[PDB]
DNA sequence: GGAGGAGGAGGAGGAGGAGGAGGAGGAGGA
């Protein structure tokens, strides 16, 4: 895991700055290691040298130097991949929700987005021989939708303590767009008492087509929006959970396109289309990643949450 | 806020 | 290569003060040669007087004068370029990816600027005879979006042995725009002693939308990437290595944009635009370059990296 | 042409005093004329009697007084101006290129800027009956796009001889801006010894905006460029030749503005502002002239330089 | 901070 | 420093 | 032998970024 920020008193921080760097949201070591010295300096009682001594011994806790792809090859082969439930859609994604990197899921309604978060829930508590993550469970919604008798469903499947799966999601709503920010950095607090293993934002853009309804308002808007998902980058950094984000659609004018613009789509590292099948089939498609080939693959929604095609 | 119940840390779903 | 910067002892440099410039980031005679008297005040133990004499030798070792069209011509036609893994492409290119120069690709998700960055990473240690520039590639990445198991695809199409291709890629993470300068510090050192035959800044301009998000903070904005950019030049005339930048979209509101605004538009010799086409195949149209003309190309991405429309 | 600093030896300057007049970068009798007492002062063995002298001794090989309107029509009826390959574009200039003085070409990337001062560099060798100034060309190159087979290009048009042509382009790369000033001293020890027709610094503002990057820096950074400028129009009345300046340009926050300030707009007596139009068309205004009205034309970039627009 | 292994210089990958 | 070709004067290009 | 005094003079710009939004029936025949 990472390393409390109080780690910063024991080489040469007064812990009445630490306090300080408290405040502003930083919780870890690494928070602080990877912040810019301009982020540091508006915070109020940090003044220009602070933050450079206080760079200067983050810098020296965390590794911020060259490696070889050797080394990082191997460091990437140790991680963890939670399951989505389904087995032809885990060979889609080659293990399943890699950790560490925003996953985006895009479709339709009724396509599955809160559906495979609800599964993602649970299966992120499993032990990792099983496919799971060994941590907790965060789920920020926007919409209302979150239902934990679909969490309960999919316990049954997997044979685990439905209470004690109930224990392990921290649920939070989010109510416009200043607060679906405000959430993570609480968010950041958390993560270091508690193990999580999964982040879920649902939806990270619906609270954004309405809160910046104006035409001169699209600036504000797509802005504001980076910084909530530079700083969801932030926590999968840090902390090394797996951030799973869910995205509306919009209509060609000019068939499906996803909402959120250039930045949504440059910030995700993969990008999950959803399509409506026959009947509870569904069509999960690779829009974008770095490493997968643009393939499909058909999972089902069940009583038990998602899993494989049953015919 | 934090919940209480939210504060503490994960612990391994038990077998049903 | 480059003469090291202990060549000035040689010459009349107290070996305490080329320690000093060595803090300052110089390892080479060029650097302190191309370097302003200006840049050397600055340092702490150097002089006027100090940086006169070290500009004066620095100038003698290195040529700073004028030649003719003719020499210069001559030098050129000896230089790299690396091969871009596709026929169509390098065409395009005329030779592929030039060295001792800023190239820039950008364009909308998906469309490979990651892609073609893992595949420069291997195609520039083939040797010169196969298009290569036979020296190590460096990979600063600020997305988290570096696949070595890319990086083991490209190598067996070309038939190398994937762990001395992952040994030959040295790669670096940055986390701000701030650390993402200081990787460049310790490039030139790296260069120095190995040989390098390409550098891969990826994304270079993503981290700078979202470190720099106010209204008033555009000009400070453009000005650290312009410092940036004027970094990555001193790179490419010190060591002669393929600087191969990638930039993120925008849309039009009077149809897609590059980011960075006048700045890395002036500073990149050539820039790539990259569309997607069908499939697995992209379109790459020569959007600025000062000797190759406004045309287009198409590849593709397969599960071995760039390479030609397989159709 | 000018002439020689030595022919102050046959008026009563004693030859060791030339000789340092030579080191302060003086090569002919007009560059001691036009000089100030103050600059001759500033040299190490000449005195306060010796520059009342060597003034007053250049004072009589070089005119510097008053003359009428009608004399000084008749000879600026005689001025070259260097053809820029483009008739609509000749046309918009009223000849083209005229010498003696300092033209400005600003405007975005890919516009034209270096491909018109690479079809320049060519036709400043054509004879005057074909357009050109039968001298050699100067490229001062700060940015390194400095490409000669885009000269063998125009040669071609022109049917000259392409290694005759790069024979007669003398290429500097400047690396820093006291570089770039440096480079000037010995472009006027050169244009003594054989005969130059045009000098082009490509981009004369590009390494101001980063040497200087502080904004306690701007001052010094005005002045530093005002002296270079300075310096071309005593290049251009000592030695007749046309200086062709290239710059950048910026955003305007309150839609292009060219960099440099008032000192690089005052100093311009011709600023051309270029657009990007169709395809390869590009379109040239004349943004400041002292005799030329405020208007357009279209030329393109070809492959082979700047020529009409092909339609 | 240089890793070791990126400290070592260029090998020309060998033929697999 | 002057190069020896560019220290040479201006020679009328040749036509080709 | 002795016995101080007199201010003044401005200047120098620069920096882009930001998508999104569906909809609409019809037409007998052997
Ligand atoms: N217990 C269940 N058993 C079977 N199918 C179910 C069950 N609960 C929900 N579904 C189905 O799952 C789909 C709902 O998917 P989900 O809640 O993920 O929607 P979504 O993609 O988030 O949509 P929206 O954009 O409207 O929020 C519907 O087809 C619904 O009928
Ligand atoms: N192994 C593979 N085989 C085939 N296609 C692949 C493979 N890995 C990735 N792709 C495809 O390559 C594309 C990803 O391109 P790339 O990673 O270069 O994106 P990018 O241009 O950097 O985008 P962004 O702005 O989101 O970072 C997607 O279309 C993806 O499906
Ligand atoms: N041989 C060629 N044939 C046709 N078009 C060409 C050729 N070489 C370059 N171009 C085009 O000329 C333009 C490049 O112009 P130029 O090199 O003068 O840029 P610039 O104005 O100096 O830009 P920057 O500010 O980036 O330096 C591009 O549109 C490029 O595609
Ligand atoms: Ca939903
Ligand atoms: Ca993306
Ligand atoms: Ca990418
Ligand atoms: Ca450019
Ligand atoms: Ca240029
Ligand atoms: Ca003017």
């Amino acid at each position: 895991g990472p390393q409390p920020i109080s780690r910063l008193e024991q080489c040469g921080i007064n812990a009445n700055d630490v306090k300080k760097l408290e405040e502003a949201g930083f919780h870890t070591v690494e928070a602080v290691a990877y912040a810019p010295k301009k982020e540091l300096i508006n915070i109020k009682g940090i003044s220009e040298a602070k933050a450079d001594k206080i760079l200067a011994e983050a810098a020296k806790l965390v590794p911020m130097g060259f490696t070889t792809a050797t080394e990082f090859h191997q460091r990437r082969s140790e991680i963890i991949q939670i399951t989505t439930g389904s087995k032809e859609l885990d060979k889609l994604l080659q293990g399943g929700i890699e950790t560490g990197s925003i996953t985006e899921m895009f479709g339709e309604f009724r396509t599955g987005k809160t559906q495979i978060c609800h599964t993602l829930a649970v299966t992120c508590q499993l032990p990792i021989d099983r496919g799971g993550g060994e941590g907790k469970a965060m789920y920020i919604d926007t919409e209302g939708t979150f239902r934990p008798e679909r969490l309960l469903a999919v316990a049954e499947r997997y044979g685990l303590s439905g209470s004690d799966v109930l224990d392990n999601v921290a649920y939070a709503r989010a109510f416009n767009t200043d607060h679906q920010t405000q959430l993570l950095y609480q968010a950041s607090a958390m993560m270091v008492e508690s193990r999580y293993a999964l982040l879920i934002v649902d939806s990270a853009t619906a609270l954004y087509r309405t809160d910046y309804s104006g035409r001169g308002e699209l600036s504000a808007r797509q802005m504001h929006l980076a910084r909530f998902l530079r700083m969801l980058l932030r926590l999968a950094d840090e902390f090394g959970v797996a951030v799973v984000i869910t995205n509306q659609v919009v209509a060609q004018v000019d068939p499906k396109k996803p909402i959120g613009g250039n930045i949504i789509a440059h910030a995700s590292t993969t990008r999950l289309y959803l399509r409506k099948g026959r009947g509870e089939t569904r069509i999960c498609k690779i829009y974008d990643s770095p490493c997968l080939p643009e393939a499909e693959a058909m999972f089902a929604i069940n009583a038990d949450g998602v899993g494989d095609a049953k015919d | 806020f934090v919940s209480p119940a939210a504060q503490k840390a994960f612990q391994p779903p038990r077998s049903c």
